[PDB]
């Protein structure tokens, strides 16, 4: 190509038009692109449909691209991995009618201040979704019945103040989970329902001790060895696991699986 | 290295 890298690697074609001063897709690519990296151009609004015509194109990352709006014409029935984090989106995508294939959904680092009922609509075969770093409150009901198969979740970093109790509903393969560092004070009882969670982050919270959190106390008992906290700049097989970091509010730093509950249920007496 | 990466031991 004349403007962007093309690394051929056997089968797999992988093209980086990354930093290139774009603001538009450059028309001469590869027809049998695999991947496409798109990351720091200027794309204030990017077409979907555009991208039609590259039938093996399996990745896109648009990150990092002032990106504000990304038009969802046509279809594109093979791409699997989509990052648009680092942008400056203020609602998601609604991406179900035109992602089929989609396993992994990243928008990290966006403006987002609440997600729509039905976002995830017609993406049964995501994994992965991550929503770092946003200003999410709360999500709507029924998030992720779209996504049964879902196996990671980043919340992390928001201003969450409530969970919707049925939200891991029917996630029967969720083996990651991400809540740190948001505003959380308590969880619906039976949150977790009874599929085993290896790793959750539920640090950096300001959890309500009352009568209301022997459900979470209780969770923590049993898995004290499944909840860890977040190291920056390592693999997560390097992190510690640390059932107390997970603390009380107004308490200094008493921790919530050894909540007593002495008394509960608060009744006169 | 990103949250992703970092989770699938790519960093
Ligand atoms: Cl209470």
């Amino acid at each position: 190509h004349p403007i962007c890298e093309v690394s051929k690697v056997a089968s797999h074609l992988e093209v980086n038009c990354d930093k290139r001063q774009l603001t538009a897709l450059p028309p001469d690519l590869p027809k049998d692109t695999t991947i496409l990296h798109l990351s720091e151009n200027l794309l204030y609004t990017f077409s979907l449909a555009t991208l039609m015509p590259y039938t093996r194109l399996t990745q896109l990352n648009l990150d990092r691209c002032e990106l504000t709006k990304l038009q969802v014409d046509g279809t594109l029935p093979v791409l699997g991995t989509l990052d648009l984090s680092h942008n400056q989106l203020q609602s998601l995508p609604l991406l179900g009618q035109t992602l089929p294939a989609l396993t992994v959904l990243d928008v990290s680092f966006n403006r987002l201040t609440s997600l729509p009922l039905g976002a995830l609509r017609g993406l049964g075969e995501l994994q992965e979704l991550y929503l770092k770093g946003n200003e999410l409150k709360t999500l709507p009901p029924g998030l992720l019945t779209p996504t049964p198969k879902l196996e990671k979740l980043s919340l992390a970093n928001n201003q969450l103040t409530e969970l919707p109790a049925g939200l891991l509903n029917g996630l029967e393969n969720l083996d990651t989970l991400l809540l740190q560092e948001n505003s959380l004070y308590t969880i619906p009882k039976g949150f977790f329902g009874s599929h085993l969670l290896p790793f959750a982050f539920l640090h950096g919270n300001p959890w309500l001790c009352n009568c209301e959190i022997l459900y979470f106390r209780r969770w923590l008992q049993d898995n004290a060895e499944n909840v860890y906290v977040w190291k920056q700049g390592v693999d997560v097989k390097a992190m510690t696991s640390n059932v107390a970091s997970v603390q009380c509010d107004n308490s200094d730093k008493f921790p919530v699986y050894k909540y007593p509950g002495k008394g509960c249920p608060l009744v006169p007496r | 290295c990103t949250e992703r990466m970092a989770l699938h031991n790519l960093c």
